[PDB]
């Protein structure tokens, strides 16, 4: 859902980096793979370093980064995430600039 | 040389969003405590960078008095953190 301002989209793991280099603990930004859109990750940064987490989906369909909290859509699990840690290094606040 | 202005800034029904403004000398990081007002039980403790001046507080429980506490580390050379900052919040 590129509408929202912290879904680059089309995006790799280095250029993710790139793009996080000079955000702040909370910066973040989903993205896309570049060869096989449908693999979505979190990249986030925290302490000068950049942390990435692979999207996973569940049997029913439902997304989540930790087994115990599963969500209908990416908004949901990105607005989760972004009150309680929950499996990742901090919480989800700052869109990387686009 | 104390941190100012401690607030919540927004809460769900059991995290907290707190921002306080910086003193303005170097902080080496913060020490932030919560737990119950009055309360017998363990208070948690947790840190913060120096160049942050907000946090986020989970897993807390509805209908609780908690008094969430900022201490500023001003000294790389000795520990002795500043003098505490302190607001109460009922979830």
């Amino acid at each position: 859902l590129e509408k929202h301002s912290w879904y680059h989209g089309p995006v790799s793991r280095n250029a993710a980096e790139y793009l996080l280099s000079s955000g702040i603990n909370g910066s973040f930004l989903v993205r896309e793979s570049e060869s096989s859109p449908g693999q979505r990750s979190i990249s986030l940064r925290y302490e000068g370093r950049v942390y990435h987490y692979r999207i996973n989906t569940a049997s029913d369909g439902k997304l989540y980064v930790s087994s115990e909290s599963r969500f209908n859509t990416l908004a949901e699990l990105v607005h989760h995430h972004s009150t309680v840690a929950d499996g990742l290094i901090t919480t989800l606040h700052y869109p990387a600039p686009k | 040389d104390v941190p100012t202005k401690l607030e919540v800034v927004a809460a769900t029904p059991t995290s907290l969003l707190i921002s306080w403004d910086a003193p303005a000398v170097t902080v080496v990081h913060y020490v932030i405590t919560y737990g119950e007002t009055g309360g017998n039980s363990p208070v948690q403790e947790f840190t913060v960078p120096g160049s942050k001046s907000t946090a986020t507080i989970s897993g807390l429980s509805p209908g609780v008095d908690y008094t969430i506490t900022v201490y500023a580390l001003l000294s790389s050379s000795h520990w002795v953190y500043e003098s505490p900052i302190s607001i109460n919040y009922r979830t």
